[PDB]
């Protein structure tokens, strides 16, 4: 009844899904949409003993070709039993998680496989690259003050993001190394690194093969370049480190002209940077999609 | 909750994880 | 200037981090307890861009020998965490905190399997222990497991049950005991409850609990547990060491090695016929309390395979 070949996980309301649906429609394959928003209250998913018995709203679903991965109104039940929901979100998560799982196993190509998860922890990845001979950033995560001093002391200006992701990166200057300053990250770790004085780059890979780079120099001003086969295969190999099929990265040059890899995101955006770049993201990672299922 | 004893508690029941 | 060869990670209060290291001192090693609980305030760790560059309290940890991984307690609703209070207080930042201490811990975790620590239940292991996967590796690799269907639709509960009979539901990933499927639970009224989040429904094998401890590669003991229901004022549970074939020995190892555990309690039960199902193995299983009630020793072969991998 439907294709159930290649599949998107995320709401139709996304417009990441959007551009992913519209890009394999005008490329020839109408893909199956699985709103997990939808799953207890509204769609059903059951699983038997078998890997392949897996149904959809009735329809079996074992083995799709290739699965593009994207992705809650409760805090009346956190405070009235937070223990009971946070059991009853994790029944739900665990039934999604196995379904994605289950598909891997049986060869689905997952563009983003939930085990790659481990492998991105920041703290770890940044460590994978530097231990696998990759140009990383001098980094330092702590709650230790005297450590960050000692950090500060060799390697000089640095700078300093959220542990976990989400701010902007800032500069640690002379009046944060004071008592009263330093003193916030006993409790409060972040992750200090060396400051980078080259310019930011989005390199996107699929497939052990580099899309594109751009510099985002004010207004955004991101801009197409082309880089160096040496920074590429690094790149590439980045990728294969962690485990990545699709992956959006950061890496910054330092003043020898030379590229650090920053970071690695597990399901990176991109409807913004390829308007404000003129290049194609979307068409390239339908064209894999839809690859994976001649085999 | 279907199961409705899930979050009644020490939760000794998740002890093995 | 700390015998950071073994390293038992758990709190302290643990009664198995305390059998471990007991253990482990009759042995004559010093374990390094990391009790990941006191992060944020009254501990230090500070990672380098290297793998090798992690510092506990001040002191470098590059690569222990082994380490016993008791818990971690990622979440605030784990085993050994009281965090009731910061959880009516303020939910949404507890659950920040708590994140942000497993993503550290898990780094410090990673990187000493990345540098070759012999971790006895690696944290990468949970992909392969969500149970709705777990039980169909295991299935299509050739083990028995019970005729189960994890679901949130009613109808497909009634056809399982009209297909297999006696049926029994249990939760999804855990958290409570498993019952037997009354008609009471097949009334719309409340079967419709499938609407707020899936649950697992099985076929009720009849048979009797056994479990197997396995430790790299090799079956410890196999324990029968008996619910005494003689007397009905007081019900006991009798715990008994059992042989079992080297068939259900082999099946057992390979069950381990496939999840990707070291050290493994798995549970299996035998049906009408006889014969065992596999029904779970365990990523942190318990061994005290089968230790007492069947006079066999599991902390002894746990504290010897560690102290293996230091020499
Ligand atoms: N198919 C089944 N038939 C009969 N009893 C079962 C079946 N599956 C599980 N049980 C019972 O449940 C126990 C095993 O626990 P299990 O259901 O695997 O974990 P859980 O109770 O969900 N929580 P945890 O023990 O922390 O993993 C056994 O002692 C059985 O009595």
């Amino acid at each position: 009844n439907l294709d159930t070949s290649i599949v998107v996980v995320g709401s139709p309301d996304d417009l990441h899904v959007q551009s992913v649906t519209e890009g394999l429609r005008a490329r020839g394959h109408e893909p199956y949409v699985f709103d997990t928003q939808r799953f207890p209250e509204e769609m059903t998913v059951s699983l038997g003993e078998q890997g392949a018995s897996i149904f959809v709203d009735g329809q079996q679903i074992a083995r799709p070709a290739a699965v593009y991965l994207r992705s809650v109104d409760a805090d009346k039940a956190m405070q009235d039993n937070w223990r009971r929901t946070l059991l009853a979100f994790r029944e739900r998560s665990t039934l999604m998680s196995a379904v994605l799982l289950r598909w891997e196993e049986a060869g689905t190509a997952v563009y983003n496989s939930p085990r790659a998860s481990a492998n991105i922890t920041k703290p770890f990845q940044l460590a994978l690259l530097r231990d696998a001979g990759l140009p990383v950033p001098r980094s330092l995560w702590t709650n230790d003050p005297e450590a960050v001093r000692r950090f500060h002391a060799e390697v000089g200006d640095c700078i300093y993001k959220p542990v976990a992701g989400g701010a902007r990166t800032r500069k640690l200057e002379a009046k944060d190394l004071e008592a009263d300053r330093i003193e916030r990250l006993s409790a409060a770790p972040v992750c200090f690194q060396e400051l980078l004085t080259g310019d930011d780059v989005r390199v996107y890979v699929i497939d052990d093969q580099v899309i594109c780079a751009l510099r985002i120099v004010a207004e955004e001003r991101i801009e197409a370049i082309e880089i160096s086969d040496e920074v590429k295969d690094q790149c590439v190999r980045a990728a294969k480190l962690v485990g990545l099929r699709y992956t959006g990265m950061d890496i910054k040059a330092g003043a020898d002209g030379n590229y650090r890899v920053l970071e690695l995101n597990a399901s990176a955006m991109f409807r913004g940077f390829e308007g404000r770049a003129n290049v194609d993201i979307c068409g390239p990672l339908c064209d894999a999609l839809i690859a994976q299922t001649k085999r | 909750l279907f199961i409705e004893d899930l979050g009644k508690v020490t939760t000794l029941a998740i002890g093995e994880e």
